[PDB]
C-alpha cells in the first residue's frame, strides 16, 4: 500500500498553491508536483530552474511518494469545498476524496524526477513583514525584459548587521537598506538574485520570521528562502550589476515635499492626455507645482497642488508611470524630492537659501527625468 | 527618456 | 459659445450614462464624439447603431453644441474630484476646469453630427429593478454572432399588460414574463430588439424609479425607446424572423428533478475541471441522487454525488457546464427544477423559492415566470 | 452539442 494521508482542505490548497506559484506553463515531470508523506506531515515539492517546498500538517496512514499535475491539483485544491481531503494512492493512479468530491488523477514515475537543491548554509534572518516590504519596494524598480538580463535581478548586498537592496532597469533605482540578526557577522558579500522570484517569495508574510540561505564565508550560487514551513531557492544570476552608490547626489539645488497621494492621483488624473502616456511635466515654483500633460491635438490637462519648496524654480518632466511607481512604493504619506537639474535624476524619499544636503533614509527611489 | 547608465 | 457649470456627479452620471451603450473605435472623427448641447439644462448625447441621450440640470451662461472625443470625456469626468465643472468653449477647443484641474480638449465638426431620431409614444412603464432583472436573464441566452441574426435579438412580446421576453442562441432559451403598466389598449405587438443594447441599457444607470418603453402604439416601426431618469436610448428593431418558441416548450415530462441552486453550481465547476477543453458535464440521475462524472482517464476523472428530490425513472444526461451554469445563475431563486423527457430532448430549468412539493407517470410543466431550456450533449 | 431548430 502506498502513500495516504488525511489533512484539511486549507493548508492543503495553500501549499500546493504556494509550490504551484513557480511553476511554468522542458519535460512532462517538470510539470508535475511531488507529495511525500513522512511521520512529520506531509511534503508538497516543485522543481524548475527555483525550487518550492511547503510541510504541512496530516493524518499519515501510511507514508510514500507519489506525483501528480501541479496546476491541476492547484485548481481542485482551489475550487474543493472546505472538508477534510483524502489521499490515497491506487497503483499508478491517486484516488482524492473531498467531502461528497471524489477524484482520479493520473500520476508519473517518482524514479524520474529531478532531486531538490539543499539549502546552503543559513546567513540570517529578518522579519517576514520587512522582507516583503523591502522586496516589494526595490523589484518595482527592476527590469522586467530579459534582453538585458543585468536589470532583471535585485542586487543583494550584505555587510555584517545591514542589507542594502537595489535594482534598477536603467531608468529608476530603488535602493532600500535594512538590518537583520546575521549569523555569523562580519560576513560581507554580494549577489543578484533575480527579481521576479524574490518578488514572488516576498509576496511571504506569515508572520514571523524569514531565513535567508548563503552560507558565511564564501557565497554558494544559490539563495535559499526559508519560513513558515516553506523553502524556495533560487539561482543566482551571474551578471554584473552597475555601482549604485556613485549614482546617488550628495546635496540637492532644490528640495520639495508633497503628498504622495495627492501626487499620485493628480499624476493619474493629467496622465490621460498625454501622447501615449509619454511624459508628465512638472513646474515647480514657490509653494506650488503645476502638473502638465499632452498636446494641442489629444488634449492639453493642467493641474496646481500644493508643494512645501526650497531653492530656485525648476521644471523637470518624468514618466508618469515611473514617478507613481516610486510614489508607490515609499509607502509613506508624504514625499521628499531632491532635484539638481532637469536632465540629472531626482531623489525620492519617504517622510535655507544654499544647496540642501540629502538625508539619510532606508529606502530611496532615484528616478531619471524625461526631455522637453 | 535619458538614461542612468 | 457654449458655455455652462454643473456638479461633478450629475455631468459624471450623464457622461457614464451615455458612454456605457458606445462601443468603441477612436476615428471614426464623428461617430467617437459625444454632443454636448447647452439649451435654457445640459444634454448629452451619442450614436454608433444605437442613440444614447442624457438630460441634466445645468447652469447655462451661453448655448450652443460642441463635439469631443467620448472616451476621453468619460475619463476626465470619472476621474475628477467632486467639484463644479466649468465648460468653456474657446474657439476649437473646449476649456474645462474643475477645482485645481484645467484641461484643454480640440473639438471635432458639428456640422456632421447627425440628427438623432425622436423616441415614440410611450408603451409602457415597468420598475427598473424588474427590467434589469428581466434583461439580465433572457440576454444571457441570445446569439452573439451576427451571421444568424435571428439569434441576436430578444424577442419582445406585449399582450396588455403583459410582457414576454424570449431570446435563444439555438442551444438553449431563456424566457420572461412580466406585469408591467401600460398606457396603451389593449397593446398587441411583437418585435425583436437586438441582444446587445438592450442587455447595455438595462445593466445601466437608467433608472432612477421606473424604466419606459417607447413603441409606442397601436405594432409599431421602427425603434425602440428606454427612458428614465433624463436618460433616453433607441435601438433600431430587427427585421429578422424569431422561431416560434412557445411550441418548443415541453408539455410534460417523463422524469422531474429538483435540486439547490448555489451547490450544484459549485459542484458543475469542481467537476468540470477535469472536463476536456471544458466539453461536458455528465449527470447520472438516480433516486435521491445525481451522480456528476467528466473527464477521461488522459487528463483526470471527476466524479460528486448530490442530493436531489427525484422523480420518475432514472436517465443519464449531459449538458455544457457553462451553459448549464448560466440558466442556473440566471435563476436567481435558490432552487432549480428540472424537467426531464429523453437525453437528446432539451431540460427544462424552472426557479423555485426555498420551498415547494402521480409517482411512475408523467409530471406537467409548471407555469414559472422565467424558465431556462437547455439542450443536452452526446453520451 | 444538439440544436434547438
Amino acid at each position: 500500500t502506498d502513500l495516504t494521508f488525511r489533512l484539511l482542505r486549507e493548508s492543503f490548497a495553500d501549499a500546493v498553491s504556494w509550490v504551484a506559484k513557480n511553476l511554468p506553463a522542458a519535460v512532462p515531470v517538470l510539470s508535475g508536483v511531488l507529495l511525500t508523506g513522512s511521520d512529520n506531515g506531509l511534503t508538497i515539492s516543485g522543481f524548475d530552474y527555483e525550487v518550492s517546498e511547503a510541510q504541512v500538517g496530516a493524518e499519515i496512514v501510511s507514508p510514500g511518494s507519489v506525483l501528480v499535475s501541479g496546476r491541476l491539483l492547484s485548481d481542485i485544491t482551489r475550487a474543493l469545498p472546505n472538508k477534510p481531503v483524502d489521499v490515497h494512492v491506487e497503483g499508478n493512479r491517486v484516488a482524492l476524496t473531498c467531502g461528497n468530491a471524489r477524484f482520479s488523477l493520473p500520476t508519473m514515475p517518482v524514479e524520474d524526477y529531478p532531486t531538490l537543491p539543499t539549502l546552503p548554509e543559513e546567513t540570517g534572518l529578518l522579519p517576514a513583514e520587512l522582507f516583503a516590504e523591502a522586496i516589494s519596494q526595490v523589484a518595482i524598480a527592476a527590469g522586467r525584459d530579459d534582453t538585458l538580463p543585468m536589470l532583471t535581478g535585485i542586487r543583494v548586498e550584505i555587510l555584517g548587521e545591514t542589507v542594502v537592496l537595489a535594482a534598477t532597469d536603467r531608468f529608476r533605482l530603488a535602493v532600500r537598506e535594512l538590518k537583520w540578526s546575521a549569523s555569523s557577522p562580519d560576513i560581507e558579500a554580494a549577489v543578484l538574485v533575480p527579481a521576479k522570484t524574490l518578488a514572488e517569495a516576498a509576496k511571504g508574510i506569515g508572520g514571523s520570521d524569514v531565513r535567508l540561505s548563503l552560507g558565511t564565508g564564501g557565497k554558494d550560487g544559490l539563495l535559499g528562502i526559508s519560513g513558515n514551513g516553506k523553502r524556495s531557492t533560487t539561482r543566482l544570476l551571474d551578471a554584473e550589476f552597475p555601482k549604485f552608490r556613485q549614482l546617488l547626489p550628495t546635496e540637492h539645488t532644490a528640495v520639495a515635499t508633497m503628498d504622495v497621494a495627492e501626487l499620485i492621483e493628480a499624476i493619474k488624473l493629467v496622465a490621460l492626455v498625454a501622447d501615449r502616456g509619454a511624459q508628465v511635466r512638472m513646474e515647480f515654483a514657490d509653494g506650488s507645482v503645476r502638473l502638465s500633460a499632452g498636446a494641442d491635438d489629444v488634449g492639453r490637462a493642467e493641474e496646481d497642488l500644493v508643494v512645501d519648496y526650497a531653492g530656485e524654480p525648476l521644471t523637470i518632466a518624468f514618466n508618469p508611470t515611473y514617478l507613481t511607481d516610486g510614489l508607490s512604493s515609499l509607502r509613506s504619506e508624504r514625499v521628499s524630492f531632491g532635484f539638481t537639474t532637469a536632465g540629472k535624476p531626482a531623489l525620492l524619499r519617504p517622510v535655507g537659501n544654499g544647496p540642501f544636503p540629502a538625508v539619510s533614509t532606508d529606502y530611496v527611489y532615484l528616478l531619471m527625468p524625461v526631455r522637453l | 527618456q535619458a538614461d542612468l547608465f
